[PDB]
RNA sequence: CCCCGGAGGACCACCAGUGGCGAAAGCGGGCGGCCAGAACGCGCCCGACGGUGAGGGGCGAAAGCCGGGGGAGCAAAGGGGAUUAGAUACCCCUGUAGUCCCGGCCGUAAACGAUGCGGGCUAGCUGUCGGUCGGGCUUAGGGCCCGGCCGGUGGCGAAGGGAAACC
RNA sequence: CUCCGCGAGUGGUCGGGGUGUUUACUGGGCUUAAAGCGCCCGUAGCCGGCCCGGCAAGUCGCUCCUGAAAUCCCCGGGCUCAA
């Protein structure tokens, strides 16, 4: 049976995708079907008690951006196997 | 591509009729568009049948009066001959009693009842009930 | 023309607010007025109050008993009290217990010849019984609100407390004007104030 | 392309239903032919000819107020088009097409537009032979039909 | 445009304007969807501007025909 | 028997005498005893009875299927199912769902090769279908017999109906979607726009 | 359309603004008109569903 | 590992989307030139010139083949280090065709929406893309919001259909 | 042992038809059960907008010459009924 309406990626009126590299991976996917979360990052966790506000100590906070396969995103918890009622529920991914 | 304009106004009233409409509209249309709907309002199956002045060829507004339990056009066209419509009577209609054929004879297009009292066969076009 | 209540009560409460989505439904039968330049759908308030008489007559040609008014929104849980305890009809604010109308083994099986909810899209259960159980309905519609299965409905902001109120108070008014306790020109004990929730 | 096409348009002007003259209109039904001639003369192609009548002139329609066509005008006064101005039209893509196919002998896209192109010059050279409004032995010669370019 | 099996009787959205060349002073009437550069007849300045809509008049509209 | 609900009191008053008042004014009926009381002279069949299995732990947890047809062969009919872990059980579980479901029938003539008046047929042609099933029932000339099959024949002759021509498709031998959809047909009479 | 056919049985009400037959076990809704309350309006379960306007014969009103 | 320089081949991160284009395959940096195909607006031209299409033709991923160029990273085959009962696999180091460009061949794929193409009719609600019209604002912009039409692209869901998933 | 079906018959293997809407004109199906060519241009074929006038090819009605006899259906009669 046809699990999914969408196929599993959103790809959209095209033929072809041009697909990414999964990192810890390589198994990968096209760019949709590829897990894209992205985390807030930022070096040397909660010292800003004794750093930034001691000395200048000017910290920095980037960005980062990180892309999984289904094997990896299910391997970090990113996704779960929602039942099927549940699978229709649009939810963010925790960022 | 449209072909058949007959077939197109007929399906037009049966989808219409099912939505519990209370009028359609048709087009484009011909004059054998019209005869048949006379021959439908002769038998009670559709009310007034008012025209329309386009460029594009004239339209009906038809009154439906929920007395169509299905309608159909036949394809192809077949020949019949008079002593045959007992026989496509029986195939498009139920009841002895119920329900007409619509064809076109050389005298014009009737009910196949009008055409078994003429004695006259000819084109056959529709069937209602 | 003579509103049931002064022009200025109605454009008080929001009667004539309806929410901003599409409805092609009410569009066309009239009940939409106009769209604001920021998308907010206002309603006819002249068929509003039409509506409301109509709705009236059709409410006291029957037993005050056999009438359900039920909402589970709780902003019209106070106006459907003070609607009908001045009409008698079987109240019902909070869950309606599927079953009620369709399982007569059930302790609270009503027998009820008329339904009145507030909002068909929130008080579905209600309406799908009354639709299996053949029994009509009316109800205060708006923009948001399927239209299935009722026989009559108002076009009325049945989201506002302030319009809830104002138009239960002129709805119990006027069922006991047709009713005939209440004189052409005489008012309830209560105003609108006393209908709206808190 | 000509069949399945991923959008299917319904771009077309909705003239009147029965189009009478205009009474705003200044010019006679012998004025409005020559204002055709004169544009004619000057190069514009029939359809080209109709825009610039209603657009600068504000002629709506030259059939209403003249009672002929736009060719049946101009063909009167002995403007007479090598080919039907269709026909014509899409030789003059032809060859714009195989010209460029010969520095870009790789463009499998533009190879496409020509195959499509070249059918229609086809449909209608069975159209007009029928009618035949073009000689019975005309043949679509890419060659022998360079000086149409 | 709409679909003629849903409009009873289609008429054209456009319309036929009169206008008043700013500089000289001709009344000329032109389509309101011009698809062409409209010139007055006479001194020959810019009157419409073509778009892919509604034409944009240079010159005043006396009265929309 | 209480006549719970209201349209049982009527039917226990008298002010509901007979079972067209019940059908020619859309009450619908929720209690059995409404047709014992309308249609003393009802009879029951028993139209398949099938055992039914759901695996568990320890073994399937067998039950019975049974379907009923119920009619008093003067045009009124009804089909039941009940499942029990007894016999007798299911089956009056069948009977109960098929006296709630009894309706009309239009009967009539039509055939071509006929002309009396008499209900002894369908009157015109008539199509119903359950799941897969689908039965055609035909008008058919008096004499001629019930042409169906032998569940078919069941559901017809209690309804009433003594000549009729069969058009049968997909699976027949799921005799509860055979028996349902010859039911069906029956009641899609009433849908007819005369 | 019928003719000279017998059709045995009750008839059910007839729906007032489609003559859509009020089914057996497929309950309409019969009730006065909501102006009027004279004439009586007979809304079969299709009608009801789909949301078919209905209109008075004797007054102008007219329903959803 | 860090800095100053040079060379080389591949790719075009974020923006970026059930976004766009294309008949399918497929197409993702900027500028430019030559082409193609659509959508919308139109009182422009022709006047049925149309649909489908056996046979016939053309295009058609990856791998692979023929001849030339190129070769950074990756990597069939192979070499080695491990693991293992075995391990001609899974991991690691390494590694050659190949992957890239040009001319030609092959003509296959879960080449898939597992859904042939053309046309008409049949509730609606909602996101978004292109054009256009009306109203309101303006980073006064090719800008934004509300509403209508036409054309695409998703979701839910009338009637209806189905063995059911479901459409 | 007893009972069942048919009976001067009753069985076995073959072949045809029904079975069987498993050949689908009436009257099937092709997302997932077998089944849409990977996509497109197009020849024959098939299918094709509206109105007006002419012909009458198809088509429809009547009649005629025919379509051997036998066989087939209906009606009457003769073998005792029957064949
Ligand atoms: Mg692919
Ligand atoms: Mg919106
Ligand atoms: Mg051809
Ligand atoms: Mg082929
Ligand atoms: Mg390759
Ligand atoms: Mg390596
Ligand atoms: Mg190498
Ligand atoms: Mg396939
Ligand atoms: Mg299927
Ligand atoms: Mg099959
Ligand atoms: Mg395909
Ligand atoms: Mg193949
Ligand atoms: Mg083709
Ligand atoms: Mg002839
Ligand atoms: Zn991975
Ligand atoms: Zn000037
Ligand atoms: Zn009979
Ligand atoms: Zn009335």
């Amino acid at each position: 049976p046809k699990k999914r309406k969408n196929r599993g990626r959103k790809k959209g009126d095209k033929g072809r995708e041009p697909y990414v590299y999964c990192d810890n991976c390589g198994k990968v996917v096209p760019r949709s079907k590829a897990i894209r979360l992205t985390v807030p990052y930022s070096p040397v966790p909660p010292d800003l008690a004794r750093e930034l506000e001691k000395q200048g100590a000017i910290i920095s906070r980037y960005l980062v951006t990180k892309t999984y396969c289904i094997n990896c995103a299910v391997f970090f918890g990113i996704i779960k196997v929602r039942p099927r009622e549940e699978r229709k529920k649009r939810v963010p991914l925790q960022q | 591509v449209m072909l058949d304009l007959l077939s197109n106004a007929l399906t037009a009233i049966k989808n219409a009729e099912a939505m519990g409409k209370r009028q359609v509209v048709i087009w484009p249309v011909n004059k054998l568009i019209y005869y048949t709907l006379r021959v439908l309002q002769r038998y009670g199956y559709v009310g007034e049948i008012e025209y329309i002045d386009d460029g594009r060829g004239g339209k009906y507004v038809v009154q439906l009066l929920g007395k169509i339990n299905d309608i159909g056009a036949i394809r192809p066209r077949f020949p019949v001959k008079y002593r045959e419509i007992v026989e496509w009577e029986q195939k498009y209609l139920p009841a002895r009693q119920i329900g007409i054929l619509v064809i076109s004879t050389s005298q014009g297009v009737m009910s196949h009842l009008e055409a078994k009292e003429k004695k006259i066969g000819g084109v056959l076009l529709a069937y209602v009930y | 023309y003579e509103y049931l209540v002064p022009l200025e009560k109605y454009l008080s409460a929001g009667v004539r607010l309806g929410t901003r989505l599409s409805n092609k439904y009410l569009e066309e039968r009239g009940f939409i007025y106009a769209v604001r330049p920021d998308g907010l759908r206002i309603f006819d308030i002249k068929k509003i109050d039409e509506r409301l008489r109509i709705a009236a007559k059709l409410i006291a040609r029957y037993p005050p008993d056999r009438v359900l008014v039920h909402t589970t929104r709780p902003y019209g849980f106070k106006p459907v009290q003070m609607f009908c305890k001045f009409v008698g009809c079987k109240a019902l604010t909070g869950r309606f217990i599927p079953g009620m109308l369709t399982n007569p083994n059930l302790s609270n099986y009503l027998e009820v010849d008329l339904l009145f909810v507030v909002d068909p899209r929130l008080d579905s259960q209600a309406v799908a019984e009354a639709a299996k159980m053949g029994i009509p309905v009316v109800a205060l519609v708006d923009t948001d609100t399927p239209h299935q299965y009722i026989d009559f409905m108002i076009p009325c902001n049945n989201k506002g407390r302030k319009s809830l109120a104002l138009i239960f108070w002129v709805l119990a008014r006027q069922v006991l004007r047709e009713r005939g306790e209440l004189k052409p020109d005489q008012d309830l004990p209560v105003p609108p104030e006393e209908f709206e929730t808190r | 392309p000509h069949r399945s096409r991923h959008k299917k348009g319904r771009s077309s002007s909705v003239r009147p239903p029965h189009p009478t003259v205009p009474t705003w209109i200044q010019y006679t039904p012998e004025e409005v032919e020559q204002l055709a001639v004169e544009l004619a003369r000057r190069g514009f192609p029939p359809s080209q000819i109709g825009i610039i009548l209603r657009d600068q002139y504000g002629i709506p329609l030259v059939k209403p107020i003249t009672g002929k066509k736009l060719t049946k005008i101009l063909e009167e006064h002995g403007i007479k088009q090598e080919l039907p101005e269709d026909l014509l039209n899409l030789i003059r893509r032809a060859l714009r097409i195989r010209k460029h196919l010969e520095e870009h002998p790789k463009d499998m896209a533009s190879r496409r537009g020509l195959q499509l192109v070249e059918s229609k010059i086809h449909r209608l050279i069975k159209y007009y032979k029928r009618v035949g409004k073009i000689p019975q032995d005309f043949v679509y010669n890419p060659e022998a039909l360079s000086h149409l370019a | 445009p709409q679909r003629f099996s849903r409009v009873l009787i289609p008429q054209p959205r456009s319309r036929f304007v009169r206008l008043r060349c700013p500089d000289c002073g001709n009344e000329q009437v032109t389509f309101s969807h011009a698809a062409m550069v409209v010139r007055c007849l006479v001194c020959g300045r810019v009157l419409a501007q073509p778009t892919g809509g509604k034409a944009i008049f240079a010159g005043h509209v006396v009265k929309v025909l | 028997w209480e006549p719970k609900t209201a349209l049982g009191r009527m039917v226990k008053e008298g002010k509901i005498r007979t079972i067209d008042e019940i059908f020619a004014n859309n009450l619908l009926i929720k209690e059995p005893e409404i047709v014992d009381i309308l249609l003393p002279g009802l009879k029951q069949e028993l139209l398949n009875l099938n055992l039914v299995q759901r695996q568990t732990h320890a073994g399937e947890r067998n039950q019975f299927q049974a379907v009923v047809a119920v009619g008093n062969e003067d045009g009124y009919v009804g089909v039941g199912i009940g499942k029990s872990r007894q016999v007798r059980q299911a089956i009056e579980k069948a009977t109960r769902e098929a006296k709630l479901n009894i309706t009309p029938v239009r009967r009539g003539c039509g055939s071509w090769k006929c002309s009396c008046d008499e209900p002894h047929s369908v009157p015109f042609v008539v199509s119903g279908k359950s799941g897969s099933v689908e039965v055609t029932l035909i008008p058919a000339p008096k004499g001629v017999g019930l042409v169906a099959g032998d569940v078919a024949k069941v559901v017809l002759r209690l309804a009433g109906i003594k000549d009729v021509w069969t058009k049968t498709r997909g699976d027949t031998r799921t005799t509860l979607n055979f028996a349902l959809a010859v039911f069906n047909a029956l009641r899609n009479t009433y849908y007819f726009k005369l | 359309s019928i003719r000279g056919a017998r059709i045995y049985g009750p008839s059910p009400p007839a729906d007032s603004t489609t003559n859509w037959p009020l089914a057996p076990l497929e309950r309409g809704v019969v009730f006065a008109c909501p102006n009027c309350g004279k004439t009586t309006i007979v809304r079969s379960a299709r009608a009801r569903k789909l949301g078919v306007p209905y209109r008075c014969p004797e007054c102008g009103f007219v329903g959803p």
